[PDB]
């Protein structure tokens, strides 16, 4: 299945700036 | 350094990119540029290689885009998310999107975008955030300032855990964060500032609140971007709430996060001599008006209420403040005691006996 691919986009990481 | 859960990570080591489009803020050769200086920060210190691709699918797919973009992970407009990165795997991973709601710049204004790019990549290739202040991979941006980049040990140490390191390093000697626990830890500059300790050691200040133990790291950046990043001496003026900070012979006063209209100052201006090229150290006295301005191995005194030098400074710390050694790295007050440091160690000294009353570490004042 894909349980393996979706680790990926969990991942997902931001960069931040306050305003 | 973090890595990624199951340390996720490229097996090969031959890496594709792509930049699928391109901001309009900067020409299609200076984004170029900024991406391959980006890989490159990456590609010196591993076995890395980044070979960009005109057409079809590459790992690594850079876009620009702007609130909902595609994926489900939509911008904010200008400021708050700058861009966002995938983890090293198929379709999506190593992917990087930039927020346009920014204005992408190859200089010190706007966001730049080669800084955000290097960070960007570093989630691209396995890096997670770091929790070190003074890290690429910190969660939050700071521009570095205009001097050459070099990428800081923990990235260094984070990447290399993944991939190994390269050939040859261009430039083996990697920025650390300075360790307040290390015996050896000397300071450039101490103040307070409203209530706090600040405590100046290279491109970081530690502020320590007198409730605390743990001291907070800081980029001088993240505070003053129009400041230098390692500075000579500081002091403060309380009531007026105003700090005042020296690099060669320049001073800034700061309230806040402001530098005061008529800032940098040339510290002729305060009446030194022109051979003074730099105040190693200083300190403030609320009560009497008066500032201590070291230099070397002698002390000048500017009385800060009439705007003049006193008269018969500058004069020797060997003789106005016998038992400190020949110089004066970094100097603050409290409660009648002033406290010199000179390298590793810091004398407290009695104004009211006028003499030495304890010897204590230098990193002493961050609780270690
Ligand atoms: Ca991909
Ligand atoms: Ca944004
Ligand atoms: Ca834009
Ligand atoms: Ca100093
Ligand atoms: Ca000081
Ligand atoms: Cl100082
Ligand atoms: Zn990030
Ligand atoms: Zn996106």
């Amino acid at each position: 299945s894909e349980e393996d691919l979706q680790f990926a986009e969990r991942y997902l990481r931001s960069y931040y700036h306050p305003t | 350094y973090n890595v990624f859960p199951r340390t996720l990570k490229w097996s090969k080591m031959n890496l594709t990119y792509r930049i699928v489009n391109y901001t309009p803020d900067m020409t299609h050769s200076e984004v170029e540029k900024a991406f391959k200086k980006a890989f490159k920060v990456w590609s010196d210190v591993t076995p890395l290689n980044f070979t960009r691709l005109h057409d079809g699918i590459a790992d690594i797919m850079i876009s620009f885009g702007i609130k909902e973009h595609g994926d489900f992970y939509p911008f904010d407009g200008p400021s708050g998310l700058l861009a966002h990165a995938f983890p090293p795997g198929p379709n999506y991973g190593g992917d990087a999107h930039f927020d346009d709601d920014e204005t992408w710049t190859s200089s010190s204004k706007g966001y730049n975008l080669f800084l955000v790019a290097a960070h960007a990549f570093g989630h691209s290739l396995g890096l997670d955030h770091s929790k070190d202040p003074g890290a690429l991979m910190f969660p939050i941006y700071t521009y570095t300032g205009k001097s050459h980049f070099m990428l800081p040990d923990d990235d260094v140490q984070g990447i290399q855990s993944l991939y190994g390191p390269g050939d040859e390093d261009p430039n083996p000697k990697h920025p650390k964060t300075p360790d307040k626990c290390d015996p050896s830890l000397s300071l450039d500059a101490i103040t307070s500032l409203r209530g706090e300790t600040m405590i100046f050691k290279d491109r970081f200040f530690w502020r320590l609140h007198p409730q605390q133990v743990d001291a907070e790291l800081f980029l001088t950046k993240s505070f003053w971007p129009e400041l230098p990043n390692r500075i000579d001496a500081a002091y403060e003026h309380p009531s007026h709430d105003l700090i005042f900070i020296f690099r060669g012979r320049k001073f800034w006063a700061l309230n806040g996060y402001d530098i005061l209209e008529g800032y940098p100052k040339k510290i002729s201006e305060l009446g030194l001599p022109k051979e003074v090229k730099k105040i190693s150290a200083a300190v403030h006295f609320e009560d009497t008006g008066k500032t201590l301005l070291f230099s070397g191995n002698q002390v000048w005194r500017y009385d800060d209420t009439n705007h003049i030098m006193d008269k018969d400074y500058p004069r020797l710390i060997e003789e106005d403040f016998p038992g400190i050694g020949d110089k004066v790295d970094a100097v603050y007050e409290k409660n009648g005691y002033i406290y010199f440091f000179n390298g590793p160690i810091q004398f407290e000294y009695s104004i009211w006996s006028n003499r030495i009353v304890r010897v204590m570490p230098a990193n002493s004042i961050l609780w270690c």
